[PDB]
């Protein structure tokens, strides 16, 4: 198989860990979520090709410029990681996140990912949110970002009950062999 | 690692490790700060064992089985001798503070109270200022050492062959060269996120939430310094591009 790499970037409220757990356990973690995540090297068969994507995150990377882009070197795709309870990690993606990635990683492409999809329903969400005078990102939001940011596409998974993920990281590595 | 230590530290967590006879005796809340304690001792055992990949299995058999130029070896691996020292004295520690609180007649059932007193003694004083000296050294080697890596991938065929044998057991598929040394680095940031964690479940003893509250800042400190020196090096640098 060919060797990809796939890293992904965020806000620490976007729960990039979670999603990166959930694609790689195999069982659904009942018992207990993981504070952390190392690395994983997935086995992925894509459209007919085989592709090893190894896969890394950079939580707790986030308040220390120096030592996060050292994650970056021979990165293949980007997840761009917002979660949808979360408007204010939304707005951090197109002046602080997505030129550090266009100035480490030019030419990769970036997926933009709703997180937490789930929450969109949620009522305890919806009220904590209106308290803010805010609401769930909308669909048409997250699309305008991710067309705004030249995003080679936007996606929405819950890693919670796993919809949309197994997608999200078959696009990745669709979008790492091109 | 050692068949003791993976078995002690073989389930997804501190409840389903211990006897369930056992589990079932504590409250929630201390079940809940013993799931956090036991993943920060279940991936020091596996950072110990990635550095344990870099020295013995990369390092030595380049030097005892290629000719490699001198200082070479070096640069694909930095600090890799005095990282594991730190290392493995902190793992000790933590798995000796897990023996002693094990049950009699049990090497699986065990509650550790006291944790923040131990984390602050690892990020305080020589030991801190060791772990900064190297991590500050290390992640300013960091891209030289890939570069390295792929130079020498590319250019020397026994070299090629060397890592395609030793990295093609399934038990290092997540451990080839570069993957052992991005692991390095992003050690030290998951510290903060696994002591605030266990912090949060550890409000029952005013002692113990006051040493972790202390452990934490003293960690934030030490990641400060680290990220404030560094300075990527580049193999061939000119003088004229550093001072600029
Ligand atoms: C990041 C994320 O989506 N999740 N984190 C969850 C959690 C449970 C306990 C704690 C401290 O955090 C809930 C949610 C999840 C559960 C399973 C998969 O994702
Ligand atoms: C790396 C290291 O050991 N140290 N970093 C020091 C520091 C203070 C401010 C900044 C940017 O870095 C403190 C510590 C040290 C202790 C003794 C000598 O150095």
């Amino acid at each position: 198989a060919i060797r990809k790499k796939l890293v992904i970037v965020g806000d620490g409220a976007c729960g990039k860990t979670c999603l990166l757990i959930v694609f790689s356990k195999d069982q659904f973690p009942e018992v207990y979520v993981p504070t952390v995540f190392e690395n994983y090297v997935a086995d992925i068969e894509v459209d007919g090709k085989q592709v090893e994507l190894a896969l890394w995150d950079t939580a707790g990377q986030e308040d220390y410029d120096r030592l996060r882009p050292l994650s970056y070197p021979d990165t293949d795709v980007i997840l761009m990681c917002f979660s949808i309870d979360s408007p204010d990690s939304l707005e951090n993606i197109p002046e602080k996140w997505t030129p550090e990635v266009k100035h480490f990683c030019p030419n990769v492409p970036i997926i933009l990912v709703g997180n937490k999809k789930d929450l969109r329903n949620d009522e305890h969400t919806r009220r904590e949110l209106a308290k803010m005078k805010q609401e769930p990102v909308k669909p048409e939001e997250g699309r305008d970002m991710a067309n705004r940011i030249g995003a080679f596409g936007y996606m929405e998974c819950s890693a919670k009950t796993k919809d949309g993920v197994r997608e999200v990281f078959e696009m990745a590595t669709r979008a790492a062999l091109q | 690692s050692m068949e003791m230590d993976e078995k002690d530290f073989a389930a997804d967590s501190w409840s389903l490790a211990v006897d369930s006879s056992f589990l079932q005796q504590h409250k929630k809340e201390v079940m809940k700060q013993q799931d956090v304690i036991y993943e920060l001792i279940q991936t020091e055992l596996h950072h110990v064992r990635t550095l344990k990949i870099m020295t013995r299995l990369f390092r030595t058999g380049m030097l005892e089985e290629l000719h490699l130029e001198p200082g070479v070896v070096q640069g694909l691996f930095p600090c890799v001798d005095e990282l594991s020292d730190i290392h493995t004295r902190f793992l000790s520690q933590l798995l000796e503070r897990r023996r002693q609180a094990l049950c009699p007649g049990s090497t699986r059932n065990f509650v550790i109270h006291r944790l923040g007193d131990l984390l602050i003694s690892q990020f305080s004083g020589p030991s801190a200022e060791q772990m900064c000296k190297t991590y500050s050294e290390f992640c300013s080697r960091h891209s030289k050492a890939l570069k390295l890596y792929k130079e020498l991938y590319a250019r020397d065929k026994r070299f090629q062959q060397f890592i395609r044998k030793v990295t093609r057991p399934a038990v290092l598929k997540r451990h080839g060269v570069q993957e052992c040394i991005l692991l390095v680095t992003q050690r030290i940031t998951k510290y903060p996120l696994l002591i605030s964690r266990i912090l949060q479940h550890s409000h029952g003893i005013e002692e113990e939430r006051q040493d972790l509250t202390t452990a934490l800042g003293l960690v934030k400190e030490l990641l400060s310094n680290v990220d404030e020196g560094i300075y990527q090096l580049e193999k061939g640098a000119r003088l004229q591009e550093i001072y600029n």
